[PDB]
């Protein structure tokens, strides 16, 4: 399909397989994914910070993780979309609810 | 009293006394090179009187008036046809022309 | 060469101030010497000097 | 946000940190860091020079226009 | 007098530039000439032959100046 | 748990005066300080003037 | 304990310098911040002695200021310091903006509301500055500014004689830009520590987005001697641009004596004000051209409305940030045409040039981020 | 016209990064300026207490100041006679008003020469193209009052070229040619309008050395104190 | 929570204006703190006002001056207003200094 292969290509070229990140580490922090980050497991909640804290000395010290340790396309063990959808969910539940 | 304050200020800002001290010039031009504007000193700012080369005035009487934004015969502008005599200083943000 | 100029100049802080302002003054005597002669010598011809020679 | 002592709750995690004084200063400054930031000035300015180009383009193009436009005595 | 300007300006229009708009400059002489009346005073290539000619004067004329 | 942590090695970056692991660094210390703040003391002083 | 954590003034030196938690990631993109402070106060200090050896009026402008090139020792560099400072302190602004615009910082929103405000001091400010030497290109300069403000109907001619002193520009007006450019730059100074104190209210930025708790170092001995190292190069690129070749960015037609009919041929604002001044040219209208203006500046307030995107920069992002640099290449063609006398194809092309930019600011930015929030199969 | 021309850059022995003055020269162009130049062009921004220490000492600044004779102050008369002036007269106007100056000048009122190299563009070169490079009107029969100009925009002035050849027999063997006191005049008037750009270079060299020198030390510093952050490195316990 | 116990800006002025306690025994001669503030911005607008209107040079500073209390709008009335304004100010002053030494404030 064209459009997947614009997707595998963008993937490509954004560059955090470079830096040895995933899905779920470059959301804006608004309210609502500050809640669903509050909103984790454990092990996941401290892989994340782990992955942070990787890339946050590699991009300090500006060199690329080699070949052999990037993050494929579609190996990715998604996580942080079902909490963020069950919080936007709530909130504009409760905001409708004020708007009835 | 706050309100006069302010507005006292606001006239305090005004300009100086010597503002209301500026008033009207004679002009006499009969010294022009022919197709040359002359400038003179009026309120602090400049007067134009040009003298036209008649080539220029048969140029804009044979072209039309109505195209412009707004016609004005020359006759309702000026006694002397072959003599401009104008504020020549822009509408736009006040500048000299070229 | 090191180890004395450890021993000597960096122990105590009034020491290592006084020694980098001895320092700064001995960089002004030379820096300024050889910037004038540098100066002087790559606009050697058209300068005043030589007139002030001259007259 | 505010001061040290808050911030976020982590574990897991072990840093070594090296006194600098056993490190020198510019370890292989020729032969790795040449070859670092010639990868970065290579994956990028592929990207942000093209709007450059077109600024040439239109800086060549639009002068001679203007002066083959304005030159005809 | 042998002015070193008027030296270097004599010996300077050696060229092709030189030599080549200063037939371009006469034609257009032939031209003011022929289709008279006109509000055209030959202005692109004598400018530009002053223009060159002042590139050779440039490169050349300081050096027993 | 702790006595499974291996310290990583730092032979790219460290000086070629103590890459001798038997010799201690009793000696060759003055000899680093007084380079680094000699480095440090000439800057001071370029500033300072 | 210590004497600066208890001192109520060393309290606040210390959570502004010693112990802020600052983030292990940025670049010398970040430098600017302190680089506009330092050119700040470097202005401050250079335009007190300019001020010390100035007298305000319209024959002594002039001529004051040629002595102060020619009598009074190092006059003449503390004179191309505060014109050079001036230019390399805008320079530095525009890349703060820049870094600020690029590296989505402006997810903030007093900072950047106090910003703006700095922006108008600044712009003003530096605009009165330029006014003072009295010369030809800033006589007419002000003339045209002035009339600007003017082109609001109804309060216009009113107000701006007002803010002349007279039916024309008088000596009066003269002093009235001496002052007010003599006592703007504390107001800025202080809206600089507002700015700072909002920013130390939320926290810092990487150049990925992403927050950064986990690794906040101290500014303290880091970001000192890096911002040391970024203020010598750009005093040693100061101090060539004011000993090397004073005239490459001054502009050569401002050192005639005032003459109020003189009108030259070429007319613009100091190379600063290019894009302020080509816009107004741009699109044929009085009361267009100056909204036209205060619409680009304020839709570059409106910037944190636009963003739609669930990321934060544009490190990430490589279509938009390669629209960015379309961006970036316009801003570069709008200085280029205020760089092109006014004159016909030249107008078409700018007025290609500022409804393209119009077209990327307003619209392509949101759309285009939201297509790329689209393809991330989100 | 309104179509200016390009003016050609020429090779000074002052236009380099370390290329200096000529105060030989300045001396040469401030003796021809006073000979003949002066009649219609003013620098009033200039005294001659600013020669001191230029090229002279005070004794043929004194000669300069004392053959030139202009005007007293109030000597308890309040009348203002003669006075040759010491150090404390400035350059005399030849035309006072403005309108002065149009009267014998056929209106056609000469700048004074304070910033005539620094407020046009293009520099000295311009200023030494210009009175070097005149020719003939070619086309326009403009009024027979004004004289054809290149370098010029109009390309009409009302100055006939100073640049008569052997005329003024400045102090040297060399003859006083054409090409040679145009060039010392521009050069002159380069002085007139930077007054220190042999000292600005100096100062230039002398920061080169200053920031030569101090580059290696703060980039030094910087990356030794930086390398703590370059060289720790990163362990992940979990159970 | 509240908008005054939040806003950056507002927790300072807070602290100024709304939420500093004070003692209730207050006499008049705390009065003058204010009043030397007053007086502060005050003397600081009137300089604004002929710093807009004044020609620093001493052939023209003088006549500069007779132009203002003569020539200008309210120029007399504004620098009155600055003189007597500093006189007012210097006398609050001596009674904030009167009070310091006088109810043992130094020892702060
Ligand atoms: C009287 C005749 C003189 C003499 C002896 C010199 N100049 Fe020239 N000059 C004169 C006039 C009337 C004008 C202005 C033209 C007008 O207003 O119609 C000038 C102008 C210049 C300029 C400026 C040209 C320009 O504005 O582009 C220069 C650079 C200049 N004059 C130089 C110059 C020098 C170097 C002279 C001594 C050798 C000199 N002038 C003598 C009239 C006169
Ligand atoms: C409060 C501090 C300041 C004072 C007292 C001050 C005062 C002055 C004075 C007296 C001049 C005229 C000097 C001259 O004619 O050469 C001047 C020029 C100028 N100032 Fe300031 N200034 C200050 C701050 C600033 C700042 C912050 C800027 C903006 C960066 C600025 C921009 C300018 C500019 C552009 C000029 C014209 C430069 C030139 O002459 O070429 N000034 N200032
Ligand atoms: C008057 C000139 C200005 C000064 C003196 C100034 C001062 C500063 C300082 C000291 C910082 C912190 C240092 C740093 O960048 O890390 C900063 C950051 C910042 N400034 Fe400014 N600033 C100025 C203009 C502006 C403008 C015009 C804006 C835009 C409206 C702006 C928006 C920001 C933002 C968004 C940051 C944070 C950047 C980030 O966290 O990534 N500043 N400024
Ligand atoms: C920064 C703010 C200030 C500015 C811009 C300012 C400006 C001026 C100016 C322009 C003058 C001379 C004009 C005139 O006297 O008619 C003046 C005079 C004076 N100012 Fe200020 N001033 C300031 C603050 C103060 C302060 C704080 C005081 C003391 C409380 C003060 C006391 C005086 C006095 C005593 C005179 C002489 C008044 C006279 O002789 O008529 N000024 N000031
Ligand atoms: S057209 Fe804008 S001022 Fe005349």
């Amino acid at each position: 399909k064209w459009l997947e292969g614009i997707r595998k290509w963008y993937y490509n070229a954004a560059g955090f397989n470079k830096l040895g990140l995933m899905r779920d580490d470059t959301i804006h922090e608004n309210d609502d994914v500050k809640e669903a980050i509050r909103r984790l497991p454990e092990n996941l909640y401290n892989d994340r910070v782990f992955r942070i804290k990787r890339a946050l000395d590699l991009s300090m010290r500006q060199q690329i993780l080699p070949k052999e340790q990037w993050t494929k396309y579609e190996e990715d063990k998604f996580y942080l979309e079902p909490y963020l959808k069950e919080v936007i969910r709530e909130r504009k539940e409760r905001e409708e609810w004020t708007k009835k | 009293a706050a309100k006069n304050v302010v507005s006292q200020f606001v006239s305090s800002m005004s300009a100086s006394a010597d503002v209301l001290a500026m008033s009207k010039i004679e002009i006499k031009l009969s010294d022009i090179p022919e197709g040359k504007n002359m400038a003179f000193k009026w309120r602090g700012k400049p007067l134009f009187v040009r003298h036209r080369t008649k080539k220029e005035i048969d140029q804009e009487a044979a072209v039309e008036v109505s195209q412009l934004r707004d016609p004005q015969h020359d006759l309702e502008r000026v006694k002397k046809p072959e003599w401009v005599i104008l504020i020549g200083v822009c509408t736009h943000l006040g500048c000299v022309p070229i | 060469l090191t180890a004395r100029l450890y021993s000597l100049l960096f122990r105590r802080t009034s020491t290592f101030a006084l020694t980098i302002v001895v320092g700064a003054l001995f960089f002004e005597r030379a820096f300024d010497q050889g910037a004038d002669a540098i100066y002087e010598h790559i606009n050697e011809g058209k300068l005043w000097k030589h007139i002030k020679h001259k007259y | 946000g505010r001061q040290f002592g808050h911030l976020t709750r982590v574990r897991h995690v072990i840093t070594y940190s090296l006194s600098p004084f056993e490190q020198r200063a510019f370890p292989h400054y020729f032969s790795k860091g040449i070859p670092n930031v010639l990868r970065r000035t290579r994956a990028c300015i592929l990207r942000v020079a093209p709007p450059f180009v077109v600024f040439y383009l239109v800086y060549t193009w639009g002068t001679q226009e203007f002066e083959k436009s304005k030159r005809k005595n | 007098l042998v002015d070193p300007l008027t030296t270097v300006r004599e010996q300077c229009e050696q060229l092709e530039k030189c030599v080549k708009a200063r037939e371009r400059l006469e034609l257009c002489d032939e031209r003011v000439s022929s289709r008279s009346q006109t509000e055209e005073d030959c202005t692109e290539e004598l400018f530009d032959f002053l223009h060159a000619r002042d590139h050779c004067v440039a490169h050349k004329l300081f050096n027993s100046l | 748990s702790h006595t499974d942590i291996k310290v990583p090695d730092f032979s790219d970056y460290r000086r070629p005066e103590v890459l001798d692991s038997t010799k201690s660094s009793k000696e060759s210390s003055e000899a680093r300080k007084g380079f680094s703040y000699l480095i440090t003391a000439t800057t001071t002083v370029g500033v300072a003037y | 304990i210590n004497i600066r954590k208890t001192h109520p003034l060393m309290k606040i030196v210390n959570n502004a310098f010693i112990d802020l938690p600052a983030p292990s990631n940025i670049s010398s993109w970040w430098n600017f911040g302190s680089l506009l402070g330092i050119c700040l106060i470097l202005q401050i200090l250079t335009g007190l002695f300019l001020a010390m050896h100035y007298t305000p009026d319209t024959t002594t402008a002039f001529s004051s200021v040629t002595h102060i090139c020619r009598d009074v020792n190092y006059g003449w560099i503390i004179r191309y310091m505060h014109a050079n400072g001036a230019s390399m302190f805008f320079i530095c602004l525009f890349m703060h903006v820049g870094r600020g615009l690029y590296y989505g910082s402006y997810t903030f929103l007093e900072t950047w509301n106090i910003g703006v405000i700095l922006l108008f001091a600044t712009m003003a400010t530096a605009f009165m500055g330029y006014v003072l030497p009295w010369g030809q290109m800033s006589f007419w300069g002000a003339t045209v500014i002035t009339n600007l403000l003017s082109a609001i109907p109804y309060i216009g001619t009113n107000l701006v004689e007002w803010i002349w002193g007279g039916f024309s520009v008088d000596k009066a007006t003269l002093t009235r830009f001496f002052a007010f450019h003599f006592i703007f730059p504390f107001i800025i100074a202080a809206l600089a520590m507002v700015h700072l104190l909002f920013l130390h209210e939320t926290g810092s930025n990487n150049p990925t987005g992403i927050p950064s708790d986990t690794d906040k170092i101290p500014f303290h001995p880091y970001y000192t001697i890096k911002d040391i190292l970024g203020a010598i190069l750009l005093i040693l690129i100061l101090m060539l641009l004011v000993l090397f070749t004073p005239d490459l960015l001054g502009d050569p037609d401002n050192y005639t004596p005032a003459n109020p009919l003189n009108t030259p041929p070429h007319i613009k604002p100091e190379w600063y004000f290019l894009f302020a001044y080509a816009i107004l040219r741009s699109i044929p209208n009085k009361l267009g051209g100056v909204l036209a203006l205060v619409l680009s500046i304020l839709v570059l307030v409106i910037m944190p409305l636009l963003h739609t995107s669930k990321q934060r920069s544009m490190m990430f992002r490589p279509i938009s940030q390669c629209m960015f640099w379309i961006l970036v290449a316009d801003l570069l063609t709008l200085t280029w045409i205020g760089g092109q006398p006014v004159e016909h194809p030249y107008i078409i092309i700018g007025q290609l040039a500022s409804i393209m930019y119009f077209l990327i600011i307003l619209v392509m930015m949101p759309v285009a981020s939201i297509i790329e929030n689209n393809l991330l199969k989100w | 016209s309104d179509l200016e021309l390009h003016p050609p850059s020429y090779p000074w022995s002052h236009r380099g990064l370390l290329s200096s003055l000529d105060h030989t020269s300045i001396r040469r162009g401030f003796q021809v300026y006073k000979q003949v130049c002066s009649s219609c062009h003013s620098m009033d921004y200039v005294a001659y207490r600013h020669l001191v220490g230029v090229c002279y000492t005070e004794d043929e600044a004194k000669a300069l100041a004392e053959e030139v004779e202009v005007q007293d102050g109030p000597n308890e008369d309040g009348e203002m006679f003669m006075r040759p002036g010491k150090l404390s007269d400035y350059f005399p106007k030849p035309y006072p008003n403005p309108e002065a100056a149009r009267a014998a000048n056929n209106g056609a009122l000469p700048p004074d020469l304070s910033y005539i190299v620094r407020a046009r563009h293009g520099g000295e070169d311009y200023v030494f193209s210009l009175l070097t490079g005149y020719c003939e009107p070619p086309r326009v029969s403009l009024r027979e009052g004004l004289y054809f100009n290149p370098y010029f925009p109009g390309q009409a002035i009302g100055m006939a070229p100073p640049i008569y050849n052997e005329v003024l027999e400045f102090d040297d063997g060399t003859p006083a040619t054409m090409s040679q006191v145009a060039k010392d005049v521009c050069t002159f008037l380069r002085w007139a309008a930077e007054p220190e750009h042999d000292h600005r270079k100096r100062m230039g060299l002398k920061m080169l050395l200053m920031m030569g020198l101090l580059l290696p030390l703060v980039y030094a510093m910087k990356r030794h104190k930086w390398s703590v952050l370059k060289s720790r490195k990163l362990a992940y316990r979990p159970p």
